[PDB]
């Protein structure tokens, strides 16, 4: 930022890009290293009523996996089915489709 | 969505001006000359080199450096020998033994940190209930022998006494997030 | 990359091995001004990509 | 007090450019070849 | 609605259960179990000799098209007869799905390598043999890939110690890096971090 | 929130080092785009999951 | 011009470290002759600019 | 405070010191054994007793969230003051 | 004994062998091997050193953390010798030069320094002192070093009466001054032996065998006050030994019978050097002094070491000195030298 | 008491495989000693190969000895193609390990380990 | 003292100044810590300004920056490339892995510190130690090899 205008014009022409507009050395645009003290918010469960833990525990909502067929416990015309609907094709970008 | 990085759209045909431009590009090395010019621009820029050790790289109050044992404002050591840091230490770099002190308080007779085994992760300083063990921002403590990098309770307390001037200030500046 | 390492050290205290993302969220909140500093970095970074 | 944390300013952040921006610098090949041939002819003479 | 509970979708569970029924009735010769987890993941547990037909069907079937092998690994459960539970994680890019195929082995029954189906299975089965000692039939080059040269034992087995049996150090008398029996300056402290109160009643096993 | 952020996917056409290079550079650019959108759409709230 | 501005910054950087002895001292121990506002000094003698 | 053994080696606040015939002092020969000079035992012995009026006192060590978990000390025994289990500060109720 | 000197462990790197050994010639050739064995079994090894920390820094990995204590010492400093031997129970003396400097001569190195070390050790109260002299150091030998080592043995026994005196023969090893010397004769035209290398009998001993013997002397209860002779299994003539050395080197062999007085002249000509000499008059006298037969003295067998033969351990020394043509040559490609019973 | 074989139906075919592996190792040992600059002679390497085979000689299960043949063949290939170094080859000799004596007096004098 | 001791000391100071002013690392790294050593080579810190330039071959290398985890499969190669350096060779250990095993100290396939294999001159702690800290270690090594007196000990011999 302390460069003279002659070298500034020389580095701008030889690069082809405006380098003084986007300098890669931070000078004064950054935040101050000392900051005001913050005040972080509390979560949704920080309340004194209607906050029973048995209603908001997903950890004990995990069940053992459902057995579809079993060789031991069970001792064993419909459509052909696919594990998911087929992937829709990606659309070409409207911003910049080609470099 | 997606985009092509190398697939060109259709063809640019063949024109006499385009052929002359491609011939000039191949013969007179135009992209090589512009690469030279950009490196010349870097030559005429300002270097990003700081003057170590007279200039130091910027840091933050959260920085995890050399370990330290803090004290209360009365001067009593904050550690209460609860071994929570040793339990949480992922590298098992903390060894603690303790007994009741002469006045009946539970203070460590042995708080060793193998700093060659430490991974400098801050789990101890975020698990300590009394802010006893901390990571002061000293990183300039490289040694010449492996032995003197194995820290005991006296070294850790002495380092906490040494670095208390900025450790308390950093904890004041950052403690409201944690 | 060193500038981005200053960013991680401001978030977590370690320039490389943050251990910041944890099961259940992340470790701590963003310190003030970091978001503006990330904007200041990202505003100028595409010029360097064009240089490469 | 008031809840204070790192949030973007209410006016939103400014535009960040990301596209490839090559400078598109240079003179035409006809002029380059004309200067080269003129230099050759002057040197030969 | 609940901000601390992961949202669930029943449509993916239903599609994966339907596809599990589909695979189970297409291949009754090898499929021993089909299950869909609460996390919407489909697992088919098969006989060890049916690994080649199961993987080939899942890769080359029109309705399966599981053309990408995500990973191949083994789990050492040393309380059952066939202690190595071998897991194949597969990806379908056509239908954007993931499937898990499980089989079993022990220390003396090798299974068929699936290098002829997926080429990544070469290095993945080399890793499985190196870490667990499960041999693979018809492998092109089955050898160690992660352990040291001449390393005795398979270290990812449960009964193998964490620190191992030998360590390397440089000896100046023979001018070589040589292996010695394990001695630690500080022994690894084993922690008993297991609460004696039951955490999940949905997984309460019946008494013996 | 990758389903909420918007970006593009660089796709090669020749399967070589040059196309992989171009894909990496363009997805650096798309990462910069994602960074801009995340900067503008950072929401308020907590950090941990609210479950002790 | 601007070259004279660079040269006068150079001559004040030369004649801003006391004298020739001070300039040579700071140049040969710090490898940097930039002048700044004196922020502080320690009980050990460290100066901070 | 720090005290020296008959061997000349100073004793830590834990109270340990090597013996005269202990071979482990060659570890300290031509070097130093460092001991923290500030002892917590006498640094509390110099702390004054906090004289309060309530029957139950609450201590957090000072600084609020910078201290320890706050505990409640019952000041009923007139023959012995109440000591915080974390910070060691003594508290005494007023009988006048 | 003390509570901290009780042995513990299974004899590995992190074990405690219960020996606190101050090794004085630990920087040199035999010293690195004895320190290696001590740190291998797990010991409190004190290395008093005189040279640079870089020059001793190859010893830094010979033991576990804190089991090796390096400290400065001066040969003219009784205070420093006493501070080196203050906390120890074994003191091992390997101080020696093959030449004479202007600060230290043979008499000082082989008499005054071992006497001072033994006196400081006795006044400090160690219970085991081991001193390495040379074989055939009886008295009135033809070289100054052997006579000086003999009177040093006398002084060490006078001061410390139960000192274990170890007399090894010409020790061969990777960094020795014996096999590398005889292979270093290849840089000249011929090999100048006295009387064509005959009437000179040698039985070299392996450095690892000597070091194992020294360690077993540290832990041997009935070795106190004894003199051991550390000799190899086979006695060779000097001519056949040099012939086998050059055959293993695969370089060439041209011997030359050269008279002893002019060989001593050219030996002191090489020895008049400011640096480490290639050879000295004392070195060539020690080369052409024949080794005596150990009859009544105990040896490596009585101290618990099987002497490894030179034919078995010769290729780790002489493969450095061979060219690219003969680099991949085995043991069996060189005929072993003929042994002699006398 | 019926299992599935790996390569050999009975112990004789697996013994044939063991014999072939021993042939290949015995052929390789001089090449190893020549190529890697080893202190040992050809006799020492062949004695070490014999020692390892006799160490494994007590096995009578066809599957176990088939897997032992497989492991020996991988070690052999890892010796053919130079991946094991001088250190890796000399780890078979334990020349830096002081061996624990097998008698009760020595076991009693060293420590509490039986 | 006599005139010759001062001459030897000044020559030795010149020797040590050359040795510490030109020290070249072997282009050798292992892990995270190697990413940090190339971050020290990065333009902010400029080990080239400090006079410290990579050479790939150990024959042209002076200082060996063991930066990362030493495994049992890597230890013979580590010792080989240490021994193939010429005689004035110095070793700086970088990071907890190379110092004392680090986060894999209790591993079956990790050497518990690179000092079990190579003689380590100085140790730089951290995981990873910052490029600040590695530059501190390099300057400490320069001071350490400024401290030695080879010529003076040779004259005292
Ligand atoms: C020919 C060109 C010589 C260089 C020159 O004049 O550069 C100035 C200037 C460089 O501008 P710049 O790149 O922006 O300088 C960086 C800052 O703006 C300005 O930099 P700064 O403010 O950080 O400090 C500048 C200051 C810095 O002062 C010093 O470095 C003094 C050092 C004293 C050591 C005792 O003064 C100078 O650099 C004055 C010019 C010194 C040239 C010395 C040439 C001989 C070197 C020795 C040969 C033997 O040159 C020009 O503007 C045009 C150059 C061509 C002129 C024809
Ligand atoms: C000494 C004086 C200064 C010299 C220049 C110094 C500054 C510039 C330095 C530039 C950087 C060079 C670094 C190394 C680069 C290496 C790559 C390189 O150069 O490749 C060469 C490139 C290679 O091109 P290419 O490799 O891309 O081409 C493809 C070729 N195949 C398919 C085989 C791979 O160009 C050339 O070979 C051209 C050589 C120069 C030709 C000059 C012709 C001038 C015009 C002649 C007359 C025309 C008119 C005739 C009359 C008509 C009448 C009508
Ligand atoms: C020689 C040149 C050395 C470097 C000079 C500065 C470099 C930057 C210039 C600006 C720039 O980037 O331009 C990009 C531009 C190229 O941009 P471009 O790559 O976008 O191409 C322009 C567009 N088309 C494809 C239509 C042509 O450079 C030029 O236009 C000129 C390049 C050719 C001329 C230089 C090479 C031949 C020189 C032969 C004689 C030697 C000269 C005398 C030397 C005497 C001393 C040794
Ligand atoms: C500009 C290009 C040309 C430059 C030419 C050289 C310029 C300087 C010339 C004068 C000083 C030269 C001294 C270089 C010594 C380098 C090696 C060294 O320090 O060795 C230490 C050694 C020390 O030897 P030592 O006797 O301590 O033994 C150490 C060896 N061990 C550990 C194996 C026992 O050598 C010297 O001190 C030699 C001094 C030579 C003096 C010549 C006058
Ligand atoms: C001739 C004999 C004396 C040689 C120099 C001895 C004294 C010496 O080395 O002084 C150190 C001085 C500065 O070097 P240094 O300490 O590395 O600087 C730190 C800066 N951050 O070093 C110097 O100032 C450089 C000395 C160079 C001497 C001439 C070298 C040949 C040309
Ligand atoms: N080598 C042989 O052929 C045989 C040797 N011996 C004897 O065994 C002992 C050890 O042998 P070896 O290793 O080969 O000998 P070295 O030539 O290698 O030197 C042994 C040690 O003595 C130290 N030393 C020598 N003079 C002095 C002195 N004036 N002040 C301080 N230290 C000194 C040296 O230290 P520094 O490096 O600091 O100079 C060196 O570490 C010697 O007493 C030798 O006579 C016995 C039989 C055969
Ligand atoms: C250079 C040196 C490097 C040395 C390298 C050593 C390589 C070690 C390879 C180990 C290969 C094996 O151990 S697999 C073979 C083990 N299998 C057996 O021993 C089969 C059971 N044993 C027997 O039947 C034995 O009786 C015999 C001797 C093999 C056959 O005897 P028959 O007669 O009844
Ligand atoms: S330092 Fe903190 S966490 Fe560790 S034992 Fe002491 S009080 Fe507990
Ligand atoms: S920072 Fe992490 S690894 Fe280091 S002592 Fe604390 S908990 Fe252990
Ligand atoms: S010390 Fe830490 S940063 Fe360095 S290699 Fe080891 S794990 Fe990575
Ligand atoms: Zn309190």
């Amino acid at each position: 930022a302390s460069a003279t205008r002659v070298i500034q014009k020389l580095r701008n022409w030889a690069s082809g890009q405006d380098l003084q507009a986007k300098l890669q050395l931070r000078y004064q645009e950054i935040a101050k290293r000392t900051q005001p003290p913050p005040k972080l918010p509390v979560g949704p469960s920080h309340k004194l009523s209607n906050n029973y833990y048995c209603t908001r525990d997903g950890r004990r909502e995990v069940v053992p996996p459902s057995i579809i067929m079993s060789s031991q416990k069970a001792l064993v015309e419909k459509k052909a089915v696919t594990p998911a609907p087929p992937m829709k094709r990606w659309e070409l970008s409207k911003d910049q489709p080609y470099l | 969505t997606y985009k092509y990085v190398n697939k060109k759209e259709q063809e640019s045909e063949v024109d006499m001006k385009s052929a002359t431009d491609n011939a000039a590009r191949i013969l007179m090395w135009t992209e090589l000359i512009r690469g030279l010019g950009m490196t010349l621009s870097y030559l005429f820029r300002e270097p990003a080199t700081i003057n170590y050790p007279f200039e130091k790289g910027p840091l933050s109050p959260r920085f995890r450096g050399e370990h330290a044992l803090r004290r209360y404002p009365s001067g009593e050591e904050r550690c209460i020998a609860c071994k929570l840091c040793e339990a949480i230490c992922p590298a098992q770099a903390i060894t603690i033994e303790a007994e009741p002190r002469a006045d009946g308080s539970r203070r460590t007779t042995r708080y060793d940190i193998d700093m060659t085994k430490c991974i400098y992760c801050g789990f101890c300083q975020e698990a300590c209930p009394v802010d006893a063990i901390v990571e002061g921002p000293n990183f300039e403590f490289s040694t010449e022998t492996h032995e003197e990098l194995l820290y005991n309770k006296e070294k850790l307390l002495n380092n906490g006494d040494k670095w208390e001037a900025e450790i308390a200030a950093n904890i004041q500046a950052d403690y409201l997030y944690r | 990359r060193e500038k981005m390492f200053e960013f991680y050290e401001r978030v977590s205290g370690a320039r490389m091995h943050a251990a910041y993302i944890r099961p259940g969220g992340v470790h701590q909140d963003l310190p003030l001004g970091l978001l503006d500093d990330i904007y200041e970095f990202s505003k100028n970074f595409s010029l360097r990509i064009d240089e490469v | 007090s008031k809840v204070k944390q790192d949030m973007p300013p209410p006016g939103g952040y400014g535009p960040i450019d990301y596209k490839r921006n090559l400078p598109r610098r240079g003179l035409s090949g006809y002029s380059m070849f004309a200067v080269g041939i003129g230099a050759l002819i002057f040197g030969y003479w | 609605k609940r901000p601390t509970v992961r949202p669930r979708s029943d449509v993916t569970h239903k599609q994966l259960s339907a596809f599990g029924e589909y695979v189970a009735e297409i291949l009754p010769k090898y499929v021993q179990q089909v299950q869909v987890s609460c996390l919407d993941e489909l697992e088919i547990c098969i006989h060890p000799d049916g690994v080649i037909p199961t993987l080939t069907f899942l890769r080359d079937h029109t309705n399966a098209q599981f053309k990408s092998l995500a990973d191949l690994t083994a789990v050492d459960v040393p309380t059952r007869q066939n202690r190595f539970e071998i897991v194949y994680n597969l990806l379908s890019l056509r239908f954007n799905s993931r499937i898990r195929v499980k089989t079993y082995a022990d220390e003396l029954t090798p299974i068929d390598s699936i290098v002829s189906v997926h080429i990544a299975a070469n290095w993945y089965e080399r890793e499985v043999w190196d870490m667990f000692g499960v041999f693979f039939f018809n492998h092109p080059d089955l050898r160690r890939i992660l352990t040291d040269y001449g390393f005795e034992g398979h270290p990812f087995r449960k009964d193998f110690p964490l620190t191992g049996y030998v360590e390397l150090r440089y000896d100046d008398e023979v001018k070589r890096v040589v292996a010695e029996p394990v001695e630690l300056a500080q022994e690894f402290r084993k922690f008993d971090l297991n609460s004696p109160w039951e955490a999940f009643p949905a997984y309460r096993q019946p008494p013996e | 929130v990758y389903d909420q952020v918007e970006f593009d996917v660089p796709i090669g056409s020749r399967g070589d080092c040059y196309d992989r290079y171009l894909c990496r550079v363009e997805e650096m650019r798309q990462s910069l785009r994602i960074i801009e959108q995340c900067l503008n759409k950072m929401p308020p709230g907590e950090i941990k999951v609210d479950d002790a | 011009m601007e070259l004279v501005e660079v040269l006068k910054r150079g001559v004040q950087q030369v004649t801003g470290h006391g004298g020739l002895r001070g300039l040579l001292r700071v140049f040969f121990r710090a490898n940097d002759i930039r002048i700044g506002t004196l922020v502080g000094e320690d009980k050990y003698g460290n100066k901070y600019y | 405070g720090v005290q020296v053994s008959p061997s000349g080696e100073k004793i830590t606040h834990t109270g340990q010191v090597y013996d005269e015939k202990d071979y482990r002092r060659v570890r300290f020969v031509d070097r130093q054994k460092e001991v923290n000079e500030n002892f917590a035992i006498d640094l509390i012995a110099q702390q004054p007793v906090n004289e309060v009026e309530h029957r139950i006192i609450a201590c957090d060590g000072g600084g609020g969230a910078l201290g320890h978990p706050k505990v409640y000390i019952n000041l009923d025994k007139e023959t012995k003051t109440g000591t915080c289990g974390y910070c060691g500060l003594q508290f005494k109720q007023h009988h006048h | 004994l003390h509570h901290a000197v009780i042995p513990h462990g299974k004899g590995g790197r992190s074990s405690v062998s219960g020996v606190v050994a101050t090794v004085f010639g630990a920087t040199g050739f035999l010293g690195r091997y004895v320190v290696n064995h001590l740190g291998r079994m797990g010991s409190q090894v004190i290395i008093p050193y005189r040279c640079d920390v870089y020059d001793i820094m190859h010893l830094r990995l010979m033991g576990d953390l804190g089991q090796l204590t390096f400290l400065e010492w001066d040969a003219r400093d009784k205070d420093s010798i006493r501070k080196a031997v203050q906390h120890s129970n074994v003191v091992i003396n390997l101080i020696g030069r093959e030449w004479e400097t202007r600060n230290f001569d043979f008499e000082d190195v082989f008499v005054n320094i071992p006497r001072a070390i033994a006196q400081a050790s006795k006044e400090a109260g160690v219970e085991r002192f081991i001193h390495v002299s040379h074989l055939n150091a009886s008295m009135k030998s033809s070289s100054k070093s052997l006579r000086s080592k003999a009177v040093g043995e006398k002084e060490v026994r006078s001061v410390f009466p139960e000192a274990i005196i170890i007399r090894p023969s010409d020790i061969f090893g990777r960094e020795d001054r014996f096999l590398n010397h005889f292979a270093n004769y290849r840089w000249f035209l011929a090999v100048p032996l006295v009387s064509l290398g005959f009437k000179t009998v040698k039985q070299p001993v392996y450095v690892a065998d000597v070091s194992k013997g020294i360690v077993n002397a540290t832990k041997d209860p009935d070795a106190v006050g004894k003199t051991f002779a550390f000799t190899g299994p086979n006695r060779y003539l000097l001519f056949h030994l040099v012939k086998y050395i050059f055959g293993m080197t695969h370089r060439t062999f041209i011997p030359y019978p050269l008279p002893l007085f002019v060989y001593s002249w050219i030996g002191k000509l090489f020895g008049l050097s400011p640096f480490e000499p290639w050879t000295t008059k004392d070195k060539v006298e020690r080369i052409h002094i024949s080794d005596v037969m150990p009859t009544d003295l105990p040896g490596l067998e009585d101290l618990g070491v099987q002497p490894t033969p030179l034919e078995l351990k010769s290729i780790e020394v002489l493969r450095r000195h061979r060219t690219y043509r003969w680099l991949s040559s085995e043991i069996e490609e060189t005929k072993p030298a003929k042994t002699v019973n006398y | 008491t019926s299992v599935k074989p790996i390569f050999s139906r009975d112990l004789n075919e697996a013994k044939r495989r063991v014999r072939e592996l021993y042939r290949a190792w015995y052929r390789e040992v001089p090449n190893t000693v020549h190529l890697m600059q080893l202190d040992i002679t050809v006799k020492q390497g062949r004695d070490k190969v014999r020692e390892m085979f006799m160490k494994n000689a007590h096995v009578t299960d066809p599957r176990v000895v088939d897997l032992l043949v497989i492991k020996g063949k991988m070690e052999l290939q890892e010796t053919i193609k130079v991946w094991k170094q001088r250190t890796h080859v000399m780890r078979f000799f334990h020349e830096t390990e002081t061996p624990r004596p097998k008698d009760f007096l020595s076991k009693f004098y060293m420590g509490h380990d039986p | 003292r006599s005139r010759a001791e001062y001459v030897v000391t000044k020559l030795d100071d010149l020797i040590n100044w050359a040795r510490r002013s030109s020290l070249w690392p072997m282009t050798f790294g292992l892990a995270c810590c190697a990413v940090e050593m190339m971050h020290m080579a990065a333009p902010r810190y400029d080990m080239d300004r400090f006079g410290v330039v990579f050479r790939a071959s150990p024959r042209q290398a002076d200082v060996m920056i063991v930066a990362g985890t030493l495994t049992n499969k890597m230890a013979p190669a580590l010792r080989k490339v240490y021994d193939q350096m010429p005689e004035p060779r110095y070793v700086v250990s970088m990071g907890s892995c190379a110092n004392g095993g680090g986060y894999y100290h209790y591993s079956y396939s990790v050497v518990r510190g690179c000092d079990r294999i190579v003689p380590v001159d100085i140790y730089v702690p951290g995981c990873p130690p910052t490029a600040e800290a590695l530059l501190y270690g390099i300057l400490q090594l320069q001071r350490k090899i400024k401290r030695e007196q080879k010529l003076k000990i040779w004259y005292r011999r």
